[PDB]
């Protein structure tokens, strides 16, 4: 059967300023089957109150969702979005860069 | 400009831990208006837009009672596909379903869709004349003969030349605040060296609506497709969208660079240098 | 608003 990878984004919804509130956001798309598994981090730990938009999937059939948190970033605190999925052999960690 | 409405379902099978999962989200444009999701607590088709909130008990109920349904048959097509594949009852499987229609700029019926996929793959569609079918798989005939012989294709003609469009109308109407605005791409650049010789320089275009978006790079005019990275439009959680796309620019050529950003919210197309 | 009649493949 179709599997297909999930490309991951990490990024805020805001241009990133220190102290000034702000979603961090993890969007993960053209992924198949629809089973994800997507946790936001905070210096190295999950972060508990994370929501999620409603399963979606784009024309070639492929599924999309956004996780998202309320935050307020910091100059020291690192954050990172880590996923897996049937495509991938271990959870895959995309680093949150105020630049991407 | 031209509009669409659609509507999007998955339903997955979980052997040995109950009926299936099923989840179904209305779109107008890039707008999510309703969602429905069977491990909810409500059992409720659900708004998700504002402009929708003020629909009413009769729309809610109607809605409810039609999105259940949908589940309904798509509990019975797992069945029914894994049948037609020889499939066994150990393994979880996908079916995802998708209609709707589009207006042109004149707000007239322009094309209308219904088409189903299993295990991510093209199962059956409705083809642009709204009354043949394409099917790939043999499996998928019988569906397909199945369809002829109870006429599908002539009721979901009807649904979308005429209630589709009309309440595309309606809700265009409605949330004409929120559907029929444009939210134009507020943009900058910014500049990271890789090394002494070359530099990364990207574009951003932010907070737009629509997603449709044009960004590229051009070298003294040239088209740089070939050597641009550019990342899949993204939302940014509140209604807007978000598109980067960046060039690498050898050391004290930054000038030759331009960015060129095309949108609807633009007066006209955007060209930005880094200078 | 959705389609009113039910379809089975």
């Amino acid at each position: 059967m179709i599997q297909r990878t999930p490309k991951i984004q990490v990024y805020s919804r805001h241009p990133a300023e220190n102290g000034k509130s702000n979603f961090l956001n993890c969007y993960v798309s053209g992924f198949h089957p629809s089973d994800i598994e997507v946790d936001l981090l905070k210096n190295g730990e999950r972060i508990e109150k994370v929501e999620h938009s409603d399963l979606s999937f784009s024309k070639d059939w492929s599924f999309y969702l956004l996780y998202y948190t309320e935050f307020t970033p910091t100059e020291k605190d690192e954050y990172a979005c880590r996923v897996n999925h049937v495509t991938l052999s271990q959870p895959k960690i995309v680093k949150w860069d105020r630049d991407m | 400009g031209s509009h669409s409405m659609r509507y999007f379902f998955t339903s997955v099978s979980r052997p040995g831990r109950g009926e299936p999962r099923f989840i179904a989200v209305g779109y107008v444009d890039d707008t999510q208006f309703v969602r429905f999701d069977s491990d909810a607590a409500s059992q409720r088709m659900e708004p998700r837009a504002p402009w929708i909130e003020q629909e009413g008990p009769e729309y809610w109920d109607g809605q409810t009672r039609a999105v259940k349904a949908h589940s309904q048959t798509h509990r019975v097509d797992l069945g029914t596909l894994r049948g037609y594949y020889n499939q066994s009852e150990a393994g979880s499987h996908t079916v995802q379903r998708m209609y709707g229609c589009d207006v042109g700029s004149d707000w007239r019926f322009l094309r209308g869709y219904h088409q189903y996929a299993y295990d991510g793959k093209d199962y059956i569609a409705l083809k642009e004349d709204l009354r043949s079918w394409t099917a790939a798989d043999m499996a998928a005939q019988t569906t397909k003969h199945k369809w002829e012989a109870a006429h599908v294709a002539e009721q979901l003609r009807a649904y979308l030349e005429g209630t589709c469009v009309e309440w595309l109308r309606r809700y265009l109407e409605n949330g004409k605040e929120t559907l029929q605005r444009t939210d134009a791409p507020k943009t900058h650049m910014t500049h990271h060296a890789v090394s002494d010789h070359e530099a990364t320089l990207r574009c951003w275009a932010l907070s737009f609506y629509p997603a449709e978006i044009t960004l590229t790079w051009q070298r003294d005019g040239e088209d740089q497709t070939q050597d641009t990275e550019l990342v899949e439009t993204r939302p940014a959680g509140d209604g807007t969208f978000q598109k980067w796309a960046a060039v690498v620019v050898p050391s004290g050529q930054e000038q030759r660079y331009t960015c060129h950003v095309q949108h609807e919210g633009l007066p006209k197309p955007l060209t930005l240098r880094w200078e | 608003l959705l389609f009113g009649y039910p379809v089975y493949v």
